[PDB]
RNA sequence: GUGAAGAGGGAAACAACCCAGACCGCCAGCUAAGGUCCCAAAGUCAUGGUUAAGUGGGAAACGAUGUGGGAAGGCCCAGAC
RNA sequence: GAUGUCGGCUCAUCACAUCCUGGGGCUGAAGUAGGUCCCAAGGGUAUGGCUGUUCGCCAUUUAAAGUGGUACGCGAGCUGG
RNA sequence: GCUGAAAGCAUCUAAGCACGAAACUUGCCCCGAGAUGAGUUCUCCCUGACCCUUUAAGGGUCCUGAAGGAACGUUGAAGAC
């Protein structure tokens, strides 16, 4: 599920 | 009595004792004159 | 030939009283330990527990050097968090006398199931008197 | 070690006892008694009490002096007895004796009722003032600081209680 | 000193002439019947064992039937101990009634709380319930977070969770002594009381004081 | 130089530090570093001192009739401090 | 060859360089009320308006509306501005 | 703060005493002998035959089945079970 950028 | 590291005589009826392990002074004509170190 | 070894079924085991009034607390504990673990016994074996029954009377009165007779702290942790306990040498004589010879010689034997079953073997009384004379055990002065 | 050198002298009608370290004087004003410390060697070979301090301790000399000093003054006490003085400043300041009690008022919304040891005695000469007499230094001195210890005397005023003889450091209040 | 065993009878209203109603509740204190006294020579105690009411005789075990005979006592609900002062002394087979109280302005009273079972810790610990609307999803009365990430990597011992409630011994101090009637051996305390009604009850003099 | 590509003993645990290079076996001995009151193998060892702070078992400028030792100086039984 | 962010919600726990309560020394401390320093961590330690905000400003309270650590605590507990 | 020397004085301290806070140990409430260091007190129950050799805290047959508990049933302002 999740991004970090 | 005000507390700091420098402990001196500021003035002739001034005194340093150690009571507790603990340098202080005492004055007997001005109490302001009274330290402890700390 | 192979080295012998003790058995702990054969092992002989004699009682001693000792009066710890007077000593210093350290220093009676060594040889309570060195007693408790059979390390003056020439049969010792590391894996067998070779030591004597050692009673302990008065043991209110040990004395300790230097000023630690109110600086020496004992800590425990209930296991609560914030649970950490303070107890002074003082407070621990006022309310359990017997306590600071068995800490002191708890910490001196061994640590684990051999180590716990040595400390059985020592029994410590505030007063000057126990109950243990059926066992007629001998003076022993240290 | 000046103090320790000078010797301590029982005149008649004071009769001292020494057992090992602890020592009885006794005279018409009561009895005393204290328990030395093993490091002072005290002797009662002559009319004079002489001090030394016994082989072994670093601290004998000073240790010495003391035990001079403390059987100088209880030698004292029970041939005399030591009295304190003390003096009440206030408006509505007032003291008063019932015997081993000594009833005060200084201004507070309750009575101050103090009892005295069984070694000390008060009386009233005038409700402004009160005298403390008995025969130890150590307690008739404490007794003293208690009672002083209530009000203390007030800077700028001077009212509370304080010894006979004391001198108060009067402070003006700040101006504007 | 010395306290009693009750039963809680009720809830009920006292009325006063100056217009104040006082809630109290009965509490009936049948005679008490001293089974046992403890020594400190024998026991290392001073204490008091006692019983009241009574009980079917066949379900009495003679391993406390024999107790009871020992004493020369008739067989009551239960058995309780009262500790004994330096003042106090008690003689086997001595019943004290309610009028024990008639000098007592206040008295402390314990019992079984009434069980509530497994509670959640809204009910049990005064949570704060989360949002029930605004996207909450399936989390409304839960208890939420129970810990501090990896520093810690545990629960604290004590942590406040769902669980039994109630059903414990519960003690209530400084209940005011509104009347006594030792002509019914009843006794009526100002207030609300642990335990629903019939359920055994102590009742001490107010410790608190 | 060591690790890397190096085991063993020591530094509580701790590739790189100290000691020292494991061909295999032994229930023999002597040693290195480091240690010898107990955990835990070996000194509750023999002398002469220092420390009272558990210093030793963390930290500076600076402060203080702490306490031990050493070399000088002023005043002083013409009476000093 | 994966340790999911700011803030909010819920639940917290510790430190003391202490905001309130407690005990004191000085004060250019009359009193009332303060200033400063020392000891003290047991308990307690705001609701709202605006903004996603933490923060901040403002309104009105309170004995006080403490400062920090805990993956700028807490998304296999919620939310997703 | 008391007395008081080292230091003729002074000095709350080195010997010896006194007071001193919501901190500390108790006091109040709850759990609690798995406290294996397994505690104490008060009651209750069981007072038979034999047999074998590996002859010892030994095994086995017959007789016996106590105190009490459990199970089942009616159920509880006790309870997920
Ligand atoms: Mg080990
Ligand atoms: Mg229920
Ligand atoms: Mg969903
Ligand atoms: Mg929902
Ligand atoms: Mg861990
Ligand atoms: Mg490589
Ligand atoms: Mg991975
Ligand atoms: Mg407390
Ligand atoms: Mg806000
Ligand atoms: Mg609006
Ligand atoms: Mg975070
Ligand atoms: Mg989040
Ligand atoms: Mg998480
Ligand atoms: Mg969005
Ligand atoms: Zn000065």
């Amino acid at each position: 599920m999740f991004k970090a950028f | 009595m005000k507390v700091r590291a420098s402990v001196k005589k500021l003035c002739r009826n001034c005194k340093i004792v150690k009571r507790d392990g603990v340098i202080r002074v005492i004055c007997s004509a001005e109490p302001k004159h009274k330290q402890r170190q700390g | 030939m192979k080295t012998f070894t003790a058995k702990p079924e054969t092992v002989k085991r004699d009682w001693y009283v000792v009066d710890a009034t007077g000593k210093t607390l350290g220093r009676l504990a060594t040889e309570l330990a060195r007693r408790l673990r059979g390390k003056h016994k020439a049969e010792y074996t590391p894996h067998v527990d070779t030591g004597d029954y050692i009673i302990v009377l008065n043991a209110d009165k040990v004395a300790v050097t230097g000023n630690k007779r109110t600086d020496k702290v004992y800590y425990h942790h209930t296991g609560h968090i914030g649970g950490i306990k303070q107890a002074t040498f003082e407070e621990m004589i006022a309310r359990r006398p017997e306590r600071v010879i068995e800490i002191a010689v708890k910490g001196m034997l061994p640590k684990g199931p051999l180590g716990r079953a040595m400390f059985r073997k020592l029994k410590v009384y505030a007063g000057n008197e126990h109950n243990h004379a059926a066992q007629q055990p001998q003076v022993l002065d240290i | 070690s000046r103090v320790a050198k000078a010797p301590v002298v029982v005149p008649a009608g004071v009769d001292v006892k020494i057992n090992g370290q602890v020592i009885t004087i006794k005279g018409k004003n009561g009895e005393l008694t204290r328990t030395l410390n093993d490091a002072v060697e005290v002797k009662h070979a002559d009319n004079t009490l002489t001090f030394g301090p016994r082989d072994g301790y670093a601290d004998g000399w000073a240790q010495a002096g003391t035990a001079r000093a403390l059987l100088n003054s209880m030698v004292i006490g029970v041939t005399e007895g030591f009295t304190k003085k003390l003096q009440l400043v206030g408006v509505g300041y007032r003291a008063a004796v019932k015997g081993n009690v000594i009833n005060l008022s200084l201004g507070f919304s309750h009575p101050v009722d103090h009892q005295l040891p069984a070694g000390i005695t008060a009386e009233c000469p005038t409700q402004t003032e009160i005298v403390l007499k008995g025969a130890d230094k150590q307690v008739i001195g404490q007794v003293a600081a208690d009672l002083r210890a209530y009000r203390r005397p007030e800077p700028y005023k001077g009212k509370g209680v304080r010894y006979a003889d004391e001198v108060v450091r009067t402070k003006e209040a700040k101006k504007k | 000193m010395i306290g009693l065993v009750g039963k809680k009878v009720g809830m009920t209203r006292i009325f006063t002439e100056d217009g104040v109603s006082i809630p109290v509740t009965v509490i009936e204190v049948e005679a008490n019947r001293v089974t046992q006294v403890k020594d400190l020579a024998n026991d290392g105690y001073r204490a008091i064992q006692v019983t009241t009411g009574a009980k079917k005789a066949n379900r009495v075990t003679k391993p406390e039937a024999g107790h009871f005979a020992k004493a020369g006592v008739e067989a009551g609900r239960g058995l309780w101990e009262f500790r004994l002062a330096e003042g106090e002394e008690f003689t086997v087979g001595q019943s004290i009634s309610v009028e024990l109280f008639a000098d007592v302005k206040k008295v402390d009273v314990t019992g079984t709380s009434k069980g509530k079972g497994f509670a959640g810790t809204v009910k049990r610990w005064n949570f704060r319930t989360q949002d029930a609307t605004h996207g909450n999803s399936l989390s409304h009365r839960v208890p939420g977070s129970i810990g501090q990430n990896q520093t810690p990597g545990k629960v604290f011992k004590g942590k406040k969770m769902a669980g039994q409630m109630g059903n414990e011994r519960v003690t209530v101090q400084s209940l005011d002594v509104v009347r006594v009637d030792a002509e019914r051996n009843l006794l009526l305390v100002k207030g609300a009381v642990p335990g629903a009604t019939g359920s055994d009850l102590i009742v001490k003099p107010a410790v608190k004081a």
